RNA sequence: ACCAUGAUAAGGAUUAUAAAUUGAAAGUGUUAAUAUCAUAAUCAAAAUUUAUUAUUUAUAUUAAAUAUGUAUGUGUAGAUAAAAUAAGA
């Protein structure tokens, strides 16, 4: 279970370490259908990728 | 002192199970050639009905299965690239399966078999015995 | 014979490694007793040569013998495989 | 491995090209043999007497009591008709397989319980196994001494004949019956079925049942 | 004793008699011919297609 | 028997995989029915065993074809019944084996390995000259000379 | 089954041979207890390495 | 499909052979079935038999002319009678106790039999025996290793005791020359002793001819041989023989020297009646034993070994090597064979080509992939003209007609005996590809069928059972292709 | 041809007593002459020749050549003994060449005897009159050879 | 076929009954070469040329409704139709009959391995199941032999599409006498979960497995778990999951990216 | 040796006994439809074991491979003798270059 | 010496309608991240050799201990001749 516990969080700590970036009618209607459908999906996996870049992450 | 997996615990059967390397010459055939050259010219029968006594109760044909398992009850395709657990899990897998835990050979003396002779008796070192009558 | 030596001499009376040299006879539907034959060593010299890759190029020095003597013994020794060489190296 | 740099000849072996020029001769051989053709379950044994019949099986079919009676009226015909015809000495088993229990129950042929009803609390497939054996094991001497009350020794020989009846549809189904198939020399079991409850109407189930 | 010996031959997979062969695994890997590999092998042609011609 | 040393075991399936390299090994197999064959036994677990690996090296350079697709599983759990029913032929024979040579080592006074039970003589592990001075899974310390499992005179 | 539990007698690296059940714990309370067990640090010899301000 | 197993019957035995067979389940394939159709009260009498039976045991008389080339079997009850001693070198390993004991009757078989029907009326044949041996006295056996040598030599004591002549026979004399230790003879000054191959010796003789060892009058004897309380003093050749051998350690050691030297002086005077010696390997009793002189320090006597001029614990060295002249067992051969005045010891005797091979190279042998363990360490030409005085008898290889009656007796025999396939017939192919094989492999060399025969089981390239099982199976699909 | 190990397994990793598989300096191999390169423990120029692989390779090839050695000397039942040229037999009267000199040389092909002259072997009772002319008593006594157009017992008579 | 680190089947389904495949078929000019170009009679008839459903024709239409309102009716025979009726591959042969053989399968799937509702609804099966066996018609209950039958447990998937009921019986040799009618008893099992049973996630497909006793159930949830999370190496995962973080990263960039 | 006693029987049974007369492999025309011509070779070579197979004794082969590694350049060239063996004076002239066809 | 090098990973396609041959195997295209010190004013790191109470990793030496309770790695290596508990939503 440590294993597991250190599979989950040295991810994001050599993320944020090691290789951080700097920083700083109706056709077109079913185009707009379908990405929403693409982002509702993977929503929370890009919930957390957004909060590691803003540092919002209660440990 | 070193403790380890390779313990081999004589219980369950004449051989110790996670058994030692044997290895056969032609030295012993030829000391078992001259042995069996004079236990038969001594007349003692006692050893050889003990060998034919192990060998009607472990040379016997395993049973055909019917489909539905395999010989990996536990999946063997979880150690990957941990190539030291898997070699520890099988010492460790067949450490359990003794002889006595096979379950598919008729070992027992409740199985009939039609191959082999079953009493000392039927065998021709008594033949006069049962010769015409 | 094989260099001088007789095939239950040379490969150790080992049958699995001299079944192998009665291979071409055999497929051919040919008598081995009416044929002479000796086979000459050009590779690598061993003190022993027991063992089946080496068996397996004695079984091809005898199958192309038997095609260039009786030019019909190739469709039955083509067919099982004894004139195909392979590549394997160490 | 890879085995890309050994030939197709070499892979499956195909040796013995010796015989086919063998089997064909032995085909057409062989029909020639069918033109000299084309131009040129079971019942049971017999019974013939009675006398080695009554020996042959546990019973015998003439009956020697000579019943002598005159009734030239028309027979009175059974209620069940067609069922297992149940003689006055079997015991009825009664097997109950549940989730986490098993019971084994012996009743007369009046409705008389032999023996109480053993539980896995009081005494799966070897629970059910285990309780029917040992109540197996307790029922011979309680039908020896409720049998020789009235006159019936049933010591040597003589095998308890029972029917055997089950309830449930469970694992334990498994191992009761196989405990009582090992008690061949004891109990002769002449009708195997079961007893299964047809839902006719029922009063209620719980709501865990429903949804 | 040949001729007794393929009147009990082990067709079918049963207790003594394996297949082993990779049928079950690859399925048929050796060939059979029913026809003669000329000019190898010869069976003399029947007499149904010898008198057609010759009618 | 002048291999004395202490040994490691291995598991049977290993031995099996190895194939015609040592435990099919047709200079073994061989020598292996001659005890069978001295004491006048069947060879029967040995033969299914020879027969088993003498058809299973006839194909084994063969590519399997690419399984497409079954509806149900039926030739896949097919070949894989007969290939546990293969395994547990050999298992026997590897069992057969270890139990007729510590048979035949009991007989001709000839004393085993390191660790090794013979049932007749010895049914814990017989030690004898081991680098380790008292005994390695029964704690007891190794007397000097070695344990005499047989009588003198030969 | 055999070595499905662990009895106090045997080590924990060896394999114990018996097939009872009383007495004896599972391996997830074998870890927990060698988890538990293993506090201790063995002592740090002080004369065996001088100071580094006398080296 | 098609058993006739439950139908079978067993035939009454009659001998040790007849009851070597095996319960039907398993030769049922192996050797099969026939059905014979007797008319006994009624035309149809299905009468199931097997196609092929055991041969017959026949005692050496009732062997004749036409068997030669054939195989006849001898009882077990018949084998530990004329056999105390054992057998040859490589006789016994097709003899288990489960397997008939057989015996190929070849024609220099024949020609031996009849000898010894002679040697058992010596004195009105005597110009007969003489012209066979011409004037020598007996034969000597060589031949290429592994051929009948050794088999021959079990067979000439099985003729002779079963005619009730006192035999000599030696089993192999690697255990003599080759021995585990050598010691001076007691009684002999300069001659040694094998002592362990000498109780041995002593015991089986005396069990062996009892029969004629107690009607044995001992002439040249001592009656004042040591004796302990309770023991009686030897007035017969059995009772000097059971003296020897039956002791307690030590005293066995110097009771055997006493007692051969003895055994060999009372022999070398009986000019009545004939004695046979047999001799397995003569070649070895012709050169050097391989054991060597001792030392002469060892009996010299040291103080120290500093201070001694001696290296005897510092470098081994090679002494000159005993012949087995120095013998006491062979002194007494070498006795009665040179000196003319015995015309009653016929010595058939053979020799062993048992030695390792060694073809200009040798590098180690490895200790477990090695058949010439247990061989002898000699290396040395043998030729029986030049190295022994009796007239050599050349045999070769088998010819086809012996290696196909040879061949029958391993394989369906073995079979029967449940030693064979015997479920298992089905992966094997029949005796003619069998027959074909072998005598590849072998060259028809005796040994070679015997190796060769265990080594059928390893065989990868035989494709006849799985071109058949394609063919019946392919029959069988279009048969009831023919009924739908 | 012969079938003994002539070579020296590799180095590696430390092998175990297993199946297929022997430790690399063990009493088995060689003879047990192995003990002279073996390390018991599981200085430095008496360390480093039991690691090295032309050194090791070296001894085994001087015990194989011992034992090449005593298997000849064991096959010899003769000795070399100077003979002068005259009282030699007729087929030794001839220009005898060294060893690897020329061509292996038939005896006398003209009586039809094709065999090496080198290793012919002369039985010593046949030169009892050169070895021991001053002995004068026949020492050794004279070779029975057996007539072989006799009827004997091999001829069926 | 090329593979190209695919499996062939899907590759080959890809290259033939995707949409881009057929559209490069009537000729779109998409990316590079979706459809097989040289097919004879192998050719499926939904694309042959002389066939009356033309893609090109379909994209104007925005709904499936004006789709079947606005084209044509498709032309009914062909050339390629032709050689199919003389092949006989308008309809596809009727593979071996599932209906009443068996469901043989590896392993079991664990109770903890399916959802809790889906465990709740396989209770529920059971209860009523081995209530009311004894209910089925009554021309199939006349040759089942209930003296025999065994219902040892039932299994679902997560969203209960499919149940599969596991039985066996006392002796295996009546399993062939009860095999058959078992497999009459589909309907009749679907009507019961659809009367008895409420709270139902979908009408389930029934499936019959039988055990023998023999059939190994797989490992619980938690336990392959940790076994995942014991024995696999951390680099691989470790730089895998980084990569992952890279990626949905430069996916949060270019959405901020875009105004 | 000679023929064995079963080779030269099931020989004699067929050339006399059975009237066909047993050939040599070599004779037998194995090819359907077609007749060979039956070359000279197929049973008038005689079988001695001298001349073929090539069987020896090793030390005469240990002799051999020997003495014909060390007798290399034990040879006169200039022989009072025929054409191109014999001759007076031998000229070798070694051309040595970085390339065959150079 | 602050040049604009070069390495990593990822997806694509073409051909086999033959039972012959020792041998049915070979050629051609796109995106992400990392990274970029040669037109200038010097010199002996390990250019480079050798030695002393001392710093290591290896080299072999190298032992007691049943009163209870007990002790699992990543890697380093040699030639390379077994294979289906995971969803092509
Ligand atoms: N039963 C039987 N077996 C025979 C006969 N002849 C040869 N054999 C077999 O051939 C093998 C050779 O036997 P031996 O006579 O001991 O061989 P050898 O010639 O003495 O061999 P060396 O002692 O090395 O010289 C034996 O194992 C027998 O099995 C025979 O006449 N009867
Ligand atoms: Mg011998």
């Amino acid at each position: 279970l440590i294993r597991q516990c250190l599979r989950d969080i040295v991810p994001v700590i050599e993320y944020r370490n090691r290789e951080e970036p700097a920083r700083l009618k109706r056709s077109q209607a079913k185009l707009r259908f379908r990405i929403r459908q693409r982002l509702l999906k993977f929503q929370r996996q890009l919930a957390v990728a957004n909060a590691i870049a803003s540092r919002s992450v209660l440990y | 002192s070193k403790p380890s997996d390779n313990v081999a615990w004589y219980d369950k059967g004449p051989v110790e199970w996670l058994p030692r390397p044997v290895r056969l010459t032609y030295d012993h055939l030829d000391q078992l050639q001259q042995w069996t050259m004079r236990a038969t010219l001594d007349g003692r029968t006692e050893e050889f009905n003990r060998i034919r006594d192990l060998h009607r109760e472990w040379s016997q044909h395993p049973l055909m299965p019917v489909l539905g398992d395999v010989e990996p009850k536990f999946p063997l395709n979880l150690f990957k690239q941990n190539h030291r657990a898997k070699k520890r899990f099988l010492v460790r897998w067949h450490k359990a399966n003794t002889p006595a835990n096979w379950l598919w050979m008729p070992r027992g003396p409740t199985v009939v078999t039609p191959l082999h002779r079953t009493n000392p008796t039927q065998y021709p070192e008594n033949w006069k015995q049962m010769v015409q009558r | 014979t094989v260099m001088g030596k007789p095939l239950s001499l040379v490969l150790d009376n080992k049958a699995w490694l001299m079944e192998m040299v009665l291979m071409p006879f055999d497929e051919a539907n040919l008598d081995y007793r009416d044929f002479d034959a000796h086979i000459v060593s050009e590779g690598h010299a061993m003190p022993s040569i027991a063992n089946e890759i080496a068996a397996f190029a004695l079984r091809m020095a005898v199958a192309n013998a038997l095609v260039k003597l009786i030019p019909l013994t190739r469709i039955p020794l083509k067919k099982s495989g004894l004139l195909s060489v392979d590549r394997r190296r160490e | 491995d890879k085995y890309r740099r050994v030939p197709m000849l070499l892979k499956p072996q195909q040796g013995g090209q010796q015989y086919f020029n063998h089997f064909l001769i032995r085909s057409t051989n062989d029909r020639l043999t069918q033109q000299d053709v084309d131009n040129a379950a079971v019942p049971p044994p017999r019974v013939l007497g009675g006398d080695y019949f009554k020996t042959r099986f546990g019973y015998s079919l003439v009956k020697n009591s000579e019943m002598t009676q005159g009734p030239v009226d028309y027979s009175q015909l059974d209620m069940w008709g067609e069922m297992p015809r149940y003689t006055s000495d079997m015991v009825f088993l009664y097997l109950v397989s549940r989730r986490r229990n098993t019971y084994a129950v012996a009743y007369t042929y009046e409705g008389k319980r032999i023996l109480n009803t053993y539980t896995a609390g009081n005494r799966s497939t070897d629970n059910g196994h285990q309780v029917t054996s040992m109540y197996l094991n307790d029922l011979l001497p309680k039908l020896r001494e409720m049998r020789a009350s009235e006159g019936r020794p049933m010591g040597r020989g003589e095998k308890v004949e029972l029917v055997v009846r089950v309830m449930g549809f469970y694992n334990g189904r498994q191992g009761a019956v196989r405990a009582v198939q090992d008690r061949a020399n004891e109990f002769h079991v002449r009708y195997f079925e079961d007893i299964t409850p047809f839902p006719l109407n029922g009063p209620k189930m719980p709501r865990g049942v429903f949804k | 004793e040949e001729r007794i010996r393929e009147l009990m031959m082990p067709l079918e997979v049963g207790e003594n008699s394996f297949a082993a062969n990779g049928q079950a695994t690859h399925g048929n890997l050796f060939y059979f011919r029913e026809y003669p590999m000329y000019p190898g092998e010869y069976v003399p042609a029947e007499h149904n297609t010898l008198s057609s011609l010759r009618d | 028997n002048t291999f004395l040393t202490s040994s490691v075991a291995t598991p049977p399936i290993s031995v099996i995989r190895t194939g015609p390299k040592w435990w099919a090994h047709p200079e073994r197999m061989v020598r292996q029915k001659l005890m069978y064959f001295t004491l006048g036994v069947d060879q029967l677990p040995l033969r299914r065993t020879a027969v088993i690996q003498r058809d299973l090296q006839r194909f084994h350079m063969c590519k399997p074809p690419p399984r497409v697709g079954d509806s149900t599983g039926y030739k896949r759990s097919r070949a894989a019944q007969l290939n546990t029913w293969y395994r547990r032929i050999q298992y026997q024979e590897y069992h057969m084996q270890h139990l007729f040579t510590r048979h035949v080592w009991g007989l001709l006074r000839v004393y085993p390995g390191n660790t090794t039970k013979i049932q007749g003589k010895a049914d814990d592990g017989y030690v004898g000259y081991d680098s380790v001075p008292f005994h390695r899974y029964n704690r007891a310390p190794l007397p000097f000379p070695a344990r005499e499992l047989y009588e003198r005179r030969k | 089954l055999e070595g499905a539990m662990h009895k106090p007698g045997e080590s924990g690296l060896q394999a114990g041979s018996s097939t009872t059940i009383a007495g004896k714990e599972t391996w997830s309370q074998f870890s927990t207890k060698m988890r538990y067990g293993r506090r201790r640090i063995r002592v740090i010899d002080v004369a065996a390495k001088m100071s580094y301000e006398y080296q | 499909k098609k058993s006739l197993a439950a139908m079978y019957m067993r035939p009454p035995v009659t001998c040790y052979t007849d009851a070597c067979e095996a319960p039907v389940a398993m030769w049922d394939g192996a050797i099969p079935l026939k059905e014979t159709r007797k008319l006994k009260n009624g035309v149809p009498v299905r009468t199931v038999s097997r196609t092929y039976s055991h041969p017959p045991q026949l005692t050496p008389t009732q062997l004749s002319f036409n068997d030669i080339n054939s195989m006849y079997c001898v009882g077990n009850d018949e084998l530990i009678q004329f056999f105390p001693e054992g057998l040859g070198g490589r006789v016994f390993q097709t003899m288990p106790p489960g397997h008939p004991r057989g015996f190929l009757y070849r024609k220099e078989t024949h020609l031996l039999n009849l000898f010894v029907d002679k040697v058992q009326h010596w004195h009105t044949k005597r110009s007969v025996l003489s012209s066979l041996t011409n004037g020598r006295t007996g034969f000597i056996v060589d031949g290429p290793t592994g051929c009948g040598k050794s088999a021959l030599m079990c067979q000439v004591v099985h003729f002779a005791r079963s005619r009730n002549i006192v035999t000599l026979y030696v089993p192999d004399a690697k255990v003599w020359t080759h021995g585990e230790w050598c010691w001076p003879s007691t009684i002999l000054p300069g001659f040694f002793d094998a002592p362990d191959a000498a109780r041995s010796f002593l015991k089986y003789f005396a069990v062996a001819n009892r029969a004629t060892l107690t009607s044995w009058k001992l002439r040249c004897t001592p009656k004042d041989l040591p004796t302990e309380q309770g023991e009686r003093q030897p007035q017969n050749l059995y009772e000097l023989c059971e003296w020897g051998h039956r002791a307690v350690a030590p005293a066995s050691i110097d009771r055997q020297s006493v007692c051969v030297k003895f055994l060999m002086d009372e022999l070398s005077e009986e000019k009545k009646l004939p004695v046979v010696i047999v001799v397995d390997g003569w070649n070895l009793f012709s050169h050097e034993t391989h054991f060597r002189y001792p030392h002469p320090d060892f009996l010299r006597g040291l103080a120290s070994f500093n201070e001694s001029s001696t290296d005897i614990d510092l470098y081994p060295q090679e002494l000159p090597r005993i012949p087995a002249s120095r013998l006491s067992f062979v002194r007494g051969l070498n006795k009665m064979i040179l000196s003319g005045d015995d015309p009653n010891k016929f010595f058939i005797t053979c020799t062993t080509r048992d030695f390792k091979p060694f073809d200009g190279i040798s590098g180690f042998p490895n200790v477990e992939t090695d058949r010439f363990a247990n061989s002898l360490d000699e290396y040395a030409p043998y030729d029986p003209e030049k190295d022994s005085h009796f007239h050599p008898i050349q045999i070769g290889n088998f010819d086809e007609y012996e290696y196909r009656s040879f061949l029958r007796f391993l394989i369906n025999s073995g079979e029967l005996a449940g030693l064979g396939w015997g479920p298992l017939w089905h992966a094997s192919s029949d005796f003619e590809r069998k027959l074909y094989k072998i005598g590849f492999l072998s060259g028809r060399n005796p040994q070679g069928v015997v190796d060769h025969y265990h080594q059928e089981l390893v065989w990868r390239y035989d494709y006849q059972r799985t071109r058949q099982k394609q063919y019946l199976l392919k029959r069988r699909m279009e048969g009831m292709s023919r009924g739908a | 041809v012969s079938t003994g190990e002539f070579d020296h397994p590799p180095f590696q990793f430390r092998q175990r007593h297993t199946f297929n598989t022997t430790p690399l300096h063990d009493a088995n191999r060689f003879g047990g002459r192995t003990a002279y390169l073996r390390e018991i423990g599981p200085k430095k120029q008496g360390r480093r020749f039991k690691k090295d692989p032309r050194t090791v390779q070296f001894n085994v090839d001087v015990w194989c050549a011992q034992q090449t050695l005593r298997k000849r000397w064991k096959q010899r039942d003769w000795e070399v003994i100077e003979i002068p040229f005259r009282l030699v037999p007729r087929e030794q009267q001839r220009v005898i060449p060294e060893l690897y000199t020329d061509i292996p040389q038939m005896t006398d092909p003209a009586r039809n005897d094709f065999s090496n002259i080198r290793n012919k072997v002369y039985d010593r009772e046949e030169l009892q009159g050169v070895l021991f002319p001053a002995a004068g008593a026949m020492l050794y006594p004279p070779l029975q050879r057996v007539d072989k157009q006799a009827m004997t017992l091999d001829k069926y008579l | 076929i090329n593979s190209g680190d695919q499996s062939p089947y899907r590759y080959v389904e890809e290259r033939l009954y995707s949409k881009p495949s057929r559209l490069d078929r009537e000729g779109v000019k998409v990316n590079k070469t979706y459809a097989l170009q040289g097919l004879g009679d192998l050719e499926p008839l939904r694309y042959g040329a002389n066939f009356g459903i033309s893609e090109k024709d379909a994209l104007k239409y925005e709904t499936v409704a004006e789709k079947a309102k606005y084209m044509e009716p498709p032309i009914p025979y062909s050339s390629l139709a032709a050689r199919k009726l003389a092949a006989g591959a308008l309809w596809p042969a009727a593979p071996d009959p599932e209906g009443m053989i068996s469901k043989e399968v590896r392993l079991l799937r664990h109770e903890s391995s399916m959802s809790p509702s889906a465990r709740a609804f396989s209770e529920r099966v059971a209860y009523h199941l081995r209530r009311s066996l004894k209910a089925c018609p009554g021309h199939i209950a006349e040759h089942i032999d209930f003296t025999q039958l065994i219902i040892q447990e039932v299994l679902g998937s997560r969203r209960s599409k499919e149940i599969y009921i596991v039985w066996f019986t006392v002796d295996p040799g009546a399993r062939f006498e009860l095999e058959p009618r078992l497999h009459q008893l589909n309907h009749w099992v679907q009507q019961l979960i659809i009367k008895r049973v409420k709270r139902r996630p979908h009408i389930p497909r029934v499936t019959w497995i039988y055990d023998g006793g023999r059939l190994e159930r797989e490992l619980p949830r938690d336990v392959k778990q940790e076994l995942q999370s014991f024995v696999a190496d951390a680099a691989t995962t470790l730089e895998s999951r980084v990569k992952y973080l890279k990626e949905l990263d430069t996916m949060n960039q270019r959405m901020k990216d875009i105004p | 040796p000679p023929p064995t006693l079963e080779t030269i029987m099931d020989r004699a049974v067929r050339e006399h006994h059975q009237h066909a007369r047993i050939l040599s492999p070599l004779e037998v025309q194995r090819d359907v439809g077609r007749l060979e011509p039956i070359p000279s070779y197929a049973g008038k070579i005689n079988a001695d074991r001298s001349v073929f197979p090539f069987q020896w004794k090793t030390e005469d082969w240990y002799e051999y491979e020997v003495a014909k590694v060390r007798n290399r350049r034990f040879v006169f060239e200039n022989t009072e003798e025929d054409g191109i063996r014999g001759s007076e004076v031998t000229y070798k002239i070694v051309l040595e270059g970085f390339w065959d066809h150079h």
